[PDB]
RNA sequence: GCUUGAGUCUCGUAGAGGGGGGUAGAAUUCCAGGUGUAGCGGUGAAAUGCGUAGAGAUCUGGAGGAAUACCGGUGGCGAAGGCGGCCCCCUGGACGAAGACUGACGCUCAGGUGCGAAAGCGUGGGGAGCAAACAGGAUUAGAUACCCUGGUAGUCCACGCCGUAAACGAUGUCGACUUGGAGGUUGUGCCCUUGAGGCGUGGCUUCCGGAGCUAACGCGUUAAGUCGACCGCCUGGGGAGUACGGCCGCAAGGUUAAAACUCAAAUGAAUUGACGGGGGCCCGCACAAGCGGUGGAGCAUGUGGUUUAAUUCGAUGCAACGCG
């Protein structure tokens, strides 16, 4: 696998969260770039993204919300 | 009484213990029943077949409420927890949902020292 | 984690989502903080990790059968 | 053993019976090697069944075999720094073969007079389910049914 | 437990056989409960030897001990049997 | 004078670097209420403990404290100690590209000065969970311990003190030089960004190995190789990092640092065994599965012991005792 953030420019921001909902997994955890083949450096700004998409309720901590 | 239909049951599923409870949709219990209130005591308190003794148990003083249909929810690491469901849906009943509702901290208090 | 489906009923489905990562959790929170310690069986861990990659590596040059 | 499944050898039958399961039983209480001595008690004793009991004499050796023989047995596992008493479901070349030996350790005690005549009676009241032998069945399964707590397997 | 002392060459006293029955009461229940034991003491033109076989309730367990004037080869026999005793005790323990 | 060391500046980049303030969710505990009924909790088993005054389980609401799951990575940053949710404010360093600038401004330091885990200490708060001490229940020959149920200082905050750790990479700082391979992380240049492409080039970092080095283990461009600068330190083991004295500290104590006496060793690495209540694999009436015995009875026989004028001598765990 590839980063497709690294394929472009971009920037990981918060409001994007259409992209950010195949980063996390059926219950609200970030997955590991060891499975999704992301970049050290967007894997640490996307988390980055959901920890803030998850203050603003964008996003759910648990899945027992 | 109330003859409600859809309900929930809740199965605690400590290392030492198994506890399943009936509820409805609202959240207030109806009956319970416990592995070791089932006549096993000790060393046969963790396991699945005294797990499932404590449904059977507690799929009967429930006929007077009359499920047919419920929702499961586990909760701790047991012995038993999949083998409890499975004296429910032989016990019959149509199992809607299970789910996990295991309680895990995102690193909160102290747990106790490892024993040696 | 939450499984509604319909048609025969298996849990067979259910300890997939389920045994992924919810009891590997709760034995770990169950005692002690270590502070120190998960350092140390972190650092034996890797190092055991890279000797099942330097020796199945060095491994494929025969099997004396 | 370690190693070597035995090479199983085989019994000849009974001559006044086509069965090498009585011949079995006759082996069982021939104690210090004595068969004439064997076979004299128990053709004596299967008679006096067929008259207390009515039917022919053969088939109602087993009515009083499947009412003493059991289907789970219970073993001593050795697990950690303990050992319970885990059930085990019994093979049915061993099952007969336990069922028989708990007829004769109940025949050699429940004294009455002759030897005849002490197997004669426990074999009618195997049949009618209130003998010794029956409450030796009886109480092993009720020590594996109350250890149906141990067990990775569901039958 | 029962005691059988034994001398080859070292024919036994009164004052050294309840030196024995003392010395072997104390590796009595404070380590172990025995069924009978068997003494047997020599002397060897330097070594004042003595053996001793105790028999338990899993196995039988032996030590030799060969000392200075009979009296500090008893003492070291005890102190080699106890050891013996505790590890044989918690071999059967398991907990 | 010169620019190569060192430093300044202009652009950027990564970061749990630090200090201050706010805030979020998960969970534990407690409080209150609803439902509900005989157990809960705990252990190898058990009891103490809790519960018919309604526990535990379950649901709603509230209070409060501490810690930040997943991301999380032989990943990053910091002189070391150390630093993990998120947001803002103040702030330190490192690094890269292309230049410009000062012109040896450098390196290392005894004393000195600052920083410095945890525990502890002082004053003032806070106190959920955990938990020395302590209390009870077990286990045990005993258990003052491991285990169990509780539980106070402490852990937390502010401001001071302490100045110690296996504070470790058991490796002082700085500079130069000397074959390679696989990576991680973070900048950047060029070419076809024409495609997550190719070629390079820096910084930090992980592993494996060459020469050489080392007593060996190992180290190996981040040396323990080859050299230079300066500093700290070592001089047989015990006594002893102890006594005394000085200094520092509220205290605990820290620091500096002996001698008498005593021993012929203490020690390091590796080798062969043996052993392990280490791991793997395998076998034996070893266990299991069965049958018949012994130990209890009288007697035959042997031994120990006692007795005797002598009860001849030898055999003594298994492998002596119906043995010579």
């Amino acid at each position: 696998f590839c980063r497709f953030t690294a394929e472009g420019v971009q920037e990981i921001d918060y409001k994007d969260i259409a992209t950010l909902k195949n980063y996390i997994t059926e219950s609200g955890k970030i997955v590991p770039s060891r499975i999704t083949g992301t970049r050290a450096k967007y894997q640490r700004q996307l988390a980055r993204a959901i920890k803030r998409a998850r203050y603003l309720s964008l996003l759910p901590y648990t899945d027992r919300h | 009484r109330k003859q409600v239909s859809d309900g929930v049951a809740h199965i605690h599923a400590s290392f030492n213990n198994t506890i399943v409870t009936i509820t409805d949709r609202q959240g207030n219990a109806l009956g319970w029943a416990t592995a070791g209130g089932s006549g096993f005591r000790g060393s046969r308190k963790s396991t699945p077949f005294a797990a499932q003794v404590a449904a059977e148990r507690c799929a009967d003083a429930v006929k007077e409420y009359g499920i047919k249909n419920l929702e499961v929810m586990v909760k701790g690491p047991g012995p038993g927890r999949e083998s409890t469901i499975r004296a429910l849906n032989a016990a019959g009943f149509r199992i809607t949902n299970i789910t996990d509702v295991t309680p895990i901290p995102h690193n909160g208090c102290r747990p106790p020292k490892k024993r040696r | 984690i939450k499984v509604r489906e319909n048609e025969p009923f298996d849990v067979a489905l259910r300890r997939f989502k389920r045994s992924c990562e919810k009891a590997g959790v709760l034995a770990e929170v169950r005692r002690r903080e270590f502070y120190e310690k998960p350092t140390t069986e972190r650092k034996r861990a890797k190092a055991s990790a890279v000797k099942r990659h330097a020796k199945k590596l060095a491994r494929e040059n025969a099997r004396r059968t | 053993p370690r190693r070597r499944v035995i090479g199983q050898r085989k019994i000849l039958p009974d001559p006044k019976f086509g069965s090498e399961l009585l011949a079995k039983f006759v082996n069982i209480l021939m104690v210090d090697g004595k068969k004439s001595t064997a076979e004299s008690i128990v053709y004596s004793a299967l008679e006096t069944l067929a008259q207390r009991s009515g039917k022919s004499e053969l088939e109602a050796f087993e009515v009083a075999l499947e009412n003493v023989r059991p289907t789970v047995e219970v073993k001593s596992r050795r697990v950690g720094g303990s050992t319970y008493q885990v059930p085990v479901e019994v093979r049915p070349v061993r099952r007969n073969a336990l069922a028989m030996r708990w007829i004769v350790e109940a025949a050699r005690k429940r004294g009455d007079k002759s030897m005849a005549l002490r197997l004669a009676n426990e074999l009618s009241d195997a049949a009618e389910n209130k003998g010794t032998a029956v409450k030796k069945r009886e109480d092993v399964h009720r020590m594996a049914e109350a250890n149906k707590a141990f067990a990775h397997y569901r039958w | 437990m029962q005691l059988n002392i034994t001398g080859n060459n070292v024919e036994i006293t009164e004052a050294l056989r309840e030196f024995v029955t003392a010395k072997f009461a104390k590796l009595e229940q404070y380590f172990d409960r025995i069924n009978q034991v068997y003494v047997v003491l020599k002397v060897e033109k330097v070594t004042h030897t003595s053996d001793a076989t105790l028999h338990v309730d899993g196995g039988e367990l032996h030590a030799s001990a060969e000392g200075q004037d009979m009296y500090a080869a008893i003492d070291g026999l005890i102190d080699k049997l106890a050891r013996q005793l505790t590890k044989h005790k918690d071999k059967l323990k398991q907990h």
